[PDB]
């Protein structure tokens, strides 16, 4: 019945010092137990960060130990991680953990993006299903969510309603240093008309929500 | 600090047979001949790590029964029994013991299967993206193995290059295949220049290549 739930900002610039917050459930973390941060460095492996106990106390990666601080709030059970003078090499997911002599409840992790540009959201259009992908059984439509930064959006369908048969597939970069994915989803040709499909795109950074229908 | 090493890096293994991951320690990290704190993570894609397995030899409460961990002293091991779709991801090793505390490399369990052939879709821009000046045109290829497909674009019969990028989606937890976009990028006015899109997959799951296209 433990939950965590990491807390904050997705973009941060150089130099400046990151800020991040975890929120506990269902669990004091003044009881027992260590309470830890760790970081994935995008498509790589996991670095621990340090670890603040029940009782206050503290233990930190040397690698990192001279600018980080680990701190807590028990009246909010809250406990916080901050990471001064940030580069782009601190540029990763970050994720709280319990230790209770092994990781075993974790928090689903925020990324963050360490840049110097603006936040900006993203353009929505849609994927046009043609007549050749209607001349037989199934036909294929989605939504192209072009132009963002920084990471992550999110894509659903019929606010969640539609999950078989949905791929939303990993972000790519632009040669204008902006991300761009496709969500595409594989439905029967019969139900065109019949079903109306609406992609449902969230870009927190920019505060961006669209909800595009997708016909042809 | 202590070095955990893993091999192998990637792990191709048929479905339903089994696998076997190696970690191997740079000093020994048991605790006191009392205790060795080493852990066995499963990380799916975008997922947080799951535990698997504590104390080298324990597996956590929720864990199928087929995963298990063993070994002693600097070589540790983790065994699947029998493979199934969804163990799909990257797994990893911790050290407790000695801090800073520090995880394996990550080895990535690939699934092999059948050959898989695609279903490929093409996609032209929307008029809203015409518009505003930019023409992406997206060829989809859909639910295939293995991943190595060539998508070639040819607009009016003539090969394009260095204007396109691909995204792979991560193997499907349930049929183990993969899906791929590939979208072509030009300005509105390179656009209208021409007449003939097409997208040409070649893969192994096809005889001869597969071209779809449309005019405008």
């Amino acid at each position: 019945q433990v939950q965590l739930q990491e807390s904050g900002p997705g973009l941060v610039k150089p130099s400046q010092t990151l800020s991040l917050t975890c929120t506990v459930s269902g669990y004091s973390i003044t009881s027992d137990y260590a309470w830890n941060w760790i970081r994935q460095h995008p498509g790589k492996g996991l670095e621990w960060i340090g670890y603040i106990r029940y009782s206050g106390h503290t233990g930190y990666n040397p690698s990192l130990k001279s600018r980080v601080t680990i701190s807590r709030d028990t009246s909010k059970n809250q406990f916080s991680l901050k990471l001064s003078s940030v580069t782009a090499a601190d540029t990763a997911v970050y994720y709280c953990a319990r230790w209770v002599d092994y990781f075993d409840y974790w928090g689903q992790g925020t990324l963050v993006t360490v840049s110097s540009a603006s936040t900006k959201g993203p353009s929505v259009f849609p994927l046009a299903p043609s007549s050749k992908s209607t001349s037989g059984g199934t036909a294929a439509l989605g939504c192209l969510v072009k132009d963002y930064f920084p990471e992550p959006v999110t894509v659903s369908w019929n606010s969640g309603a539609l999950t078989s048969g949905v791929h939303t597939f990993p972000a790519v970069l632009q040669s204008s240093g902006l991300y761009s994915l496709s969500s595409v989803v594989t439905v029967p040709s019969s139900s065109l008309g019949t079903q109306t499909y609406i992609c449902n795109v969230n870009h927190k950074p920019s505060n961006t929500k669209v909800d595009k229908k997708v016909e042809p | 600090d202590v070095v955990m090493t893993q091999s192998p890096l990637s792990l191709p293994v048929t479905l339903g047979q089994p696998a076997s991951i190696s970690c191997r320690s740079s000093q020994s990290i048991v605790y006191n001949n009392r205790y060795t704190y080493l852990e066995w993570f499963q990380q799916r894609p975008g997922q947080s790590p799951r535990l698997l397995i504590y104390g080298v030899s324990n597996r956590f409460s929720g864990v199928p029964d087929r995963f298990s961990g063993s070994g002693s002293g600097t070589d540790f091991t983790l065994k699947i029994s029998r493979v199934e779709a969804e163990d799909v991801g990257v797994y990893y090793c911790y050290q407790g013991t000695h801090a800073p505390y520090t995880f394996g490399q990550g080895t990535k369990l690939e699934i092999k299967r059948t050959v898989a052939a695609p279903s490929v879709f093409i996609f032209p821009p929307s008029d809203e993206q015409l518009k505003s000046g930019t023409a992406s045109v997206v060829c989809l290829l859909n639910n295939f193995y293995p991943r190595e497909a060539k998508v070639q674009w040819k607009v009016d019969n003539a090969l394009q290059s260095g204007n396109s990028q691909e995204s792979v989606t991560e193997q499907d937890s349930k049929d183990s295949t993969y899906s791929l976009s590939s979208t072509l990028t030009l300005s509105k006015a390179d656009y209208e220049k021409h007449k003939v899109y097409a997208c040409e997959v070649t893969h192994q799951g096809l005889s001869s290549p597969v071209t779809k296209s449309f005019n405008r």
